[PDB]
């Protein structure tokens, strides 16, 4: 068979939902059909799949490698979980939307690191990212390495400063610095834009989140005030298949292709562009 | 059981020096006190040389994660490795013939090699930027998108850079501008620059950072990685990617960064 189940999530502006227009019924302009299953109630865990409209950044990546590799698929949102957590040795997100079968891709801003790779196979990175540091202007630090961070104790005042947990950032930062992350769990932030609304209102002299997604915020702040500083632990974002897939050799000279014909680049053209 | 490692001279990745009267080479030191650790790597008649810098720190590194011996050793022809029915010269040609068991070198991923050998995952990444005496924002920029004799820019001729820029339809009115100002060396671009007859140089960003300690300008351009070339037959290659992610992660990476490259 040729029909994919792929999974996402979504992140602008690397995979943006939409509503679906009532009628017509078809996602429009730059538009693929994503269904998100959403409950009834509390009560039970039946639901519903609400059909909606997906685009952005790793969209486009997608819709040219079904071009490119000439397949179909039937691309959804993942509600158990977001990118990927290994939660009692049991994967959620993303990943475990992989690593279980129930999809045989996935694809958004989906980072590449060591422990995820060990239970899927990641494609060549297509996007530049890492841990970067987002601050409000004055603020010094040198980035994520710094003993301002390390040590909160050892400054005056302590630093203040979160991520958003079950990511691959707060997952670095747990292996790499045990005391500076059962610190920043005082400051875990739930969301990107809670994050950076406590930075230009002053309770939070930091935010450590990926690079990619920071450096695209940096780029449309309002007034140009939150900036990134300088990336530590440099990876990128990977489609993830399963260990084996016949698709992941393919993907990989796709994805490469797109390098060579400066389709790569006419994309961030398109969605990484910032105003400052 | 030794691996037989081949690389090529690109500073500050792979610096090649000559050894002393004795035949060893001589004991420097980095910024911070440590030992700089280099390594014998035969090459152009053949003469056992001195190599050290990032991937051969990246080498010793590796070497001693999986636990391996290796033999470093300099690309005969210095080539990194085209195809010229068709067959590869440089490292790409001593890797798929069997003199090189795997290449540690700052060999750009692209899809063309990739047909062929199989890279590990990125464990350099950077593109392009512009090396100028003068403000310029990059790629974008409107003296070079709109081209005059005013404001000359160009690049090494025939090189990855402006074999690229040819290839693009869109930079076609940019490109032809860079075409009658093309260098033959980078050296000669970089001279060029500083005696005030080219007023910018399009090369990689690792390799003009490091010239400027002339200042690079603007943000970086069409992103490009490098990754330990071998075989798509190789046994090893799996943890080679997986110690590659594991040194990004852990922060050496960085301290290679601080080392050699800042
Ligand atoms: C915020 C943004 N960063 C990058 C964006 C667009 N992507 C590219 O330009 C690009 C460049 N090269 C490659 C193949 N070689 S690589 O070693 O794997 C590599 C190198 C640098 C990279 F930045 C990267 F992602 C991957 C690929 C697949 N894509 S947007
Ligand atoms: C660090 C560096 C610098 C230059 C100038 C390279 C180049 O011309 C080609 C290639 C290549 O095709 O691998 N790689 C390079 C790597
Ligand atoms: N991009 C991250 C999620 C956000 C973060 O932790 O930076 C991941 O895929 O794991």
């Amino acid at each position: 068979d040729n029909h994919l189940s792929i999974v996402t999530l979504e992140e602008a502006p690397f995979v943006i939902v939409e509503d679906i227009d009532p009628l017509t019924e078809t996602c429009v302009r730059n538009t693929v059909p994503c269904r998100k299953f959403v409950k009834i109630n509390n009560s039970t865990n039946e639901g519903m799949n609400v059909k909606k409209c997906c685009k952005g950044f790793c969209i486009d990546i997608l819709k040219k490698l079904s071009r490119t590799v000439k397949f179909t698929y039937d691309l959804y949102l993942v509600t158990n979980g977001k990118h990927g957590k290994k939660v009692n040795n049991v994967w959620n997100g993303m990943i475990g939307e992989v690593v279980y079968q129930r999809a045989v891709m996935a694809v958004g801003s989906l980072t590449i690191n060591e422990e995820r790779s060990e239970v899927v196979d990641f494609s060549v990175p297509f996007v530049e990212t890492g841990i970067s540091v987002m601050v409000s202007r004055g603020t010094q630090v040198t980035g994520l390495s710094d003993k301002k961070f390390q040590r909160p104790h050892d400054y005056s005042p302590p630093f203040r400063f979160g991520t958003v947990p079950n990511g691959s950032t707060e997952r670095n930062i747990r292996n790499n610095y045990p005391y500076m992350h059962q610190y920043m769990t005082r400051f875990n932030q739930r969301g990107v834009e809670d994050a950076l609304v406590s930075l230009k209102t002053g309770k939070l002299d930091a935010f450590i989140y990926d690079a990619a997604v920071l450096n695209y915020k940096a780029g449309r702040d309002e007034g140009c005030k939150l900036v990134t500083i300088g990336i530590f632990a440099t990876t990128g974002y990977g489609i993830a298949l399963q260990k084996g897939s016949p698709w992941k050799r393919q993907i990989d000279l796709a994805l490469l292709q797109f390098v060579g014909d400066g389709e790569m680049e006419e994309l961030e053209t398109l969605w990484l562009t910032g105003i400052c | 059981t030794r691996l037989k490692i081949v690389t090529i001279h690109q500073e500050p990745f792979v610096y090649v020096k000559p050894t002393m009267s004795d035949g060893t080479c001589k004991e420097e030191f980095t910024v911070n006190g440590d030992p700089v650790k280099k390594v014998i790597c035969t090459g152009p008649h053949t003469v056992p040389q001195c190599c050290y810098g990032f991937c051969i720190d990246l080498l010793i590194k590796l070497a001693r994660t999986m636990n391996f011996t290796y033999e470093v050793h300099l690309v005969a022809d210095g080539k990194f490795g085209t195809q010229e029915k068709k067959e590869w010269n440089g490292m790409m040609g001593e890797l798929l013939s069997g003199q090189a068991d795997m290449i540690v070198a700052p060999l750009t991923i692209n899809n063309e090699r990739a047909q062929y050998i199989e890279f590990s995952k990125p464990f350099k990444y950077q593109g392009l930027t512009i090396l100028v005496k003068t403000r310029i924002t990059g790629i974008n920029d409107p003296r070079l998108r709109n081209p005059s004799d005013k404001f000359i820019y160009a690049t090494v001729k025939q090189s990855s850079v402006d074999i690229y820029f040819r290839r693009q339809v869109e930079l076609s009115t940019m490109y032809r501008h860079m075409e009658k100002h093309n260098y033959e060396s980078a050296a000669e671009a970089i001279q060029a620059v500083r005696d005030n007859k080219l007023h910018a140089f399009i090369w990689d960003s690792a390799v003009l950072e490091f010239e400027a300690s002339l200042v690079t300008t603007g943000e970086l351009f069409f992103r490009s990685g490098f990754g330990i070339g071998m075989r798509k037959d190789s046994p090893w290659k799996q943890n080679v990617s997986l110690s590659i992610l594991k040194s990004h992660e852990n922060g050496f990476m960085e301290d290679l960064d601080k080392t050699w490259v800042r």
